[PDB]
């Protein structure tokens, strides 16, 4: 590829990191031990300005367990997304205090996005659109509010986020 | 559930629980080696017997990963993540990310059979493995479990496990290990050396 961009996906489970992995595909090569565990990063090539881009995304396994945020939250990758449920609470409280200290310890130029999502649609909101605005932009950081039930916007910030990086490489 | 099927499902989950266990018992000895061989064992019984993480929780009430065994399991996470992102490169990004990744989830079922989700770790802060001795664990593993017809780009995927174990390793002789100098290693895919490495 002309480029290859590691992105991290951070969240708890339960969340809805599954909604946004949706926007990638399954990497094809196996053989018997992968196929055995898994993986757990997704891939997407895309064509821009002329040139192939590799994504490359960790939804890092067991990442729930190590809430302190040491380096391999905040080193090794062109891009952060940090993710909560808008139905809870404690998943919003959670990111507030995860994605602080990420954007304090990662390099200034590290693309970072904020998602809220409503992955499962039978379910409550609870955090305002309003309030983790407020956040983002105490941060500095992009914000989008999405629902399962339309995708567009997330496909449309990993789009973004592409380009970002691409032009400040 | 017939009655063999009740009889079956318990005897399979008492042995799961000796499995998780084993595990633990490598852990807590900071056996590297020994604690990824046991956490394969216990995967691969649990995949055979039909058994979740859901299904063994339960029985596994009065054991605890302790402070120590919590540390090495944070190590272990940090560097396999590290590693699976370096590995990831414009020559090649499928094969040694998915090996390392794979190493990852599977230490991370050992730990989602004991821990509900989202339940924390507990790790001692103070205690420290040393990430070079952590990498050569990954590595002797992945070398033990890689098909011997897998390749990383143009090398054997054993061989090339070998030549990275070797230059940690040396790296460590010269008190020359740091993150960029590990890095070096985990990224490289061999491509500057004078033969395709082969296993035998």
């Amino acid at each position: 590829y002309d480029y290859l961009f590691k992105l991290l996906l951070i969240g708890d489970s339960g969340v809805g990191k599954s909604c946004l992995l949706l926007r990638f595909a399954d990497d094809t090569y196996t053989e018997s031990y992968i196929s055995t565990i898994g993986v757990d990063f997704k891939i997407r090539t895309i064509e821009l300005d002329g040139k192939t881009i590799k994504l490359q995304i960790w939804d890092t396994a067991g990442q729930e367990r190590f809430r302190t945020i040491t380096s391999s939250y905040y080193r090794g990758a062109h891009g952060i997304i940090v993710v909560y449920d808008v139905t809870d609470q404690e998943s919003f409280n959670n990111v507030k205090q995860w994605l602080q200290e990420i954007d304090r310890y990662a390099s200034e130029n590290v693309n970072k996005l904020l998602v809220g999502i409503k992955c499962d649609l039978t379910t409550k909101k609870v955090v305002d659109y309003t309030t983790a605005k407020e956040f983002a932009d105490s941060l500095g950081i992009p914000f989008l509010e999405t629902s399962a039930k339309n995708a567009t916007n997330v496909e449309q910030s990993f789009m973004t986020m592409a380009a970002e990086i691409k032009k400040r490489m | 559930e017939l009655g063999v099927q009740r009889v079956t499902r318990i005897e399979n989950l008492e042995n799961a629980k000796k499995l998780w266990d084993n595990a633990n018992s490598m852990l807590e000895k900071g056996n590297i080696s020994g604690y990824l061989k046991a956490a394969n064992e216990l995967h691969k019984f649990m995949k055979e017997k039909n058994l979740k993480e859901d299904d063994l929780r339960p029985e596994l009430s009065d054991k605890t990963i302790s402070p120590k065994g919590y540390a090495i399991l944070q190590s272990l996470w940090g560097a396999a993540s590290d590693y699976s992102r370096a590995a990831a490169t414009l020559t090649e990004s499928t094969v040694e990310p998915g090996l390392v990744s794979a190493v990852n989830k599977m230490s991370a079922f050992f730990m989602d059979c004991k821990l509900s989700p989202n339940e924390r770790a507990t790790p001692d802060p103070d205690f420290k493995v040393g990430k070079s001795k952590i990498l050569v664990g990954i590595m002797q593993f992945i070398k033990d479990v890689a098909d011997p017809t897998s390749k990383i780009w143009m090398h054997n995927t054993k061989a090339l496990m070998n030549h990275k174990i070797a230059a940690i390793q040396k790296l460590e002789r010269s008190n020359n290990v740091n993150d960029e100098t590990l890095e070096s290693v985990l990224s490289s895919k061999g491509e500057n050396l004078s033969e395709y490495l082969s296993y035998k």
